[PDB]
């Protein structure tokens, strides 16, 4: 399988640099372009620019030839895009994607969400949403976590490490008048297992560097 | 070049046909192949490519879809929409330097009124220990997505201190889902007895009130 995992969402203090990777596998890294793409939030998409792996030869949009610079280790099968001076405009999704003859892009990394900031990062805190009889409904429980007091976006939220996806709400996250982020992840499960099942779900939040797995038990 | 996609948006039911279209601002053909490709973007997701050079599949994607056009004018056609395929579509041409994009078509699926079904949370001791208390109620699985959530504390309608997030369509079911959060400290959260969520939807004929007693 072609695959390619890109580094963690970071949060960038206004004038600095970052660098983001893009971790290749599957597929030899030194015979296909490696492209990186903009996408704003809402917005659409903009290509940055391309690097040969096997040569490190480039070439740029005009539009980001002053932002960006692109280079890999061969070694390590990963490219690498170094943003500079950062402004509030650059808040984005960047993708790197996989080019086999610089006309479509196959495959494509996961993301990463650079938020440019003069705020800190902070770890969320996460409470169990218990199911009770306050929250069932026609032999169905609803039960989940609320993760509270982030930033930067983005958190996700996995339930039983990825095997319990039926039935998952997770939220679009809000903003709290704080300045911090909050969402909650639901989901829905037959009312006869709350004894026999066990619900787990995984938070993560990269920019903090903060894992939490929380059991959600019967209240 | 300038890829303008159209229409915005396009609202279509499972089973039925879909048609998008993408223009380019110059032609972006040879005398044999064409430079334009599509790429299907689910939520929190990267595009995936679908069609490529015009009119030919991506190996694993659904026979459904197929590609058409020539020299400014592309068409991406679903022969048959399922509820999976809500998304937003872009074009992309590789005719010169540098790639671009048009802005996107989003996909929306229409289907049957669903009520919600009505789930409310207390807060949790834990987050009580730390000085919060958050109520959280779910509104789950409806549609279309017009609804109105109202707190009532001791039959008293509150009037700030919630915030709501609504979900994208269902990739499976096309419904939405909701949550809206009460937020009060300990201290405010302690002098009230009753909490309730009261919820408005056009698949109820009057609204559904679910509510707990503190402790």
């Amino acid at each position: 399988q072609v695959q390619l995992v890109q580094s963690g969402a970071e949060v960038v203090k206004p004038g600095a640099s970052v660098k983001l990777s893009c971790k290749a596998s599957g597929y030899i890294f030194t015979s296909y372009y490696m492209y990186w793409v903009k996408q704003a939030p809402g917005q659409g998409l903009e290509w940055i620019g391309e690097i040969n792996p096997s040569n490190g030869d480039t070439n740029f949009n005009e539009k980001f030839k002053s932002k960006a610079t692109l280079t890999v280790d061969k070694s390590a099968s990963t490219a690498y895009m170094e943003l500079s001076s950062l402004r509030s405009e650059d808040t984005a999704v960047y993708y790197c994607t996989r080019s086999d003859g610089r006309n479509d892009m196959d495959s494509w990394g996961q993301g990463t969400l650079v938020t440019v900031s003069s705020a800190s990062t902070k770890g969320p805190s996460v409470f169990p949403l218990a199911p009770s009889s306050k929250s069932t409904s026609g032999g169905t429980a609803a039960l989940g976590c609320l993760v509270k007091d982030y930033f930067p976006e983005p958190v996700t939220v996995s339930w039983n490490s990825g095997a319990l996806t039926s039935g998952v709400h997770t939220f679009p996250a809000v903003l709290q008048s704080s300045g911090l982020y909050s969402l909650s992840s639901v989901v829905t499960v037959p009312s006869s297992s709350l004894g026999t099942q066990t619900y787990i779900c995984n938070v993560n939040h990269k920019p903090s560097n903060t894992k939490v797995d929380k059991k959600v038990e019967p209240k | 070049i300038v890829l303008t996609q159209s229409p915005a948006t396009l609202s279509v039911s499972p089973g039925e046909r879909a048609t998008i279209s993408c223009r380019a601002s110059q032609r972006v053909s040879s005398s044999t192949y064409s430079y334009m490709h599509w790429y299907q973007q689910k939520p929190g997701q990267p595009p995936k490519l679908l069609i490529k050079y015009a009119s030919n599949l991506e190996s694993g994607v659904p026979a459904r879809f197929s590609g058409s056009g020539s020299g400014t004018d592309f068409t991406l056609t679903i022969s048959s929409v399922e509820p999976e395929d809500f998304a937003t579509y872009y074009c992309q041409h590789s005719w010169e330097x540098p790639p671009t994009f048009g802005g996107g078509t989003k996909l929306e699926i229409k289907r049957t009124v669903a009520a919600p079904s009505v789930f409310i949370f207390p807060p949790s001791d834990e987050q009580l220990k730390s000085g919060t208390a958050s109520v959280v109620c779910l509104l789950n699985n409806f549609y279309p997505r017009e609804a109105k959530v109202q707190w009532k504390v001791d039959n008293a309608l509150q009037s700030g201190n919630s915030q709501e997030s609504v979900t994208e369509q269902d990739s499976k079911d096309s419904t939405y889902s909701l949550s809206s959060t009460l937020t009060l400290s300990k201290a405010d959260y302690e002098k009230h007895k009753v909490y309730a969520c009261e919820v408005t939807h056009q698949g109820l004929s009057s609204p559904v009130t679910k509510s707990f007693n503190r402790g």
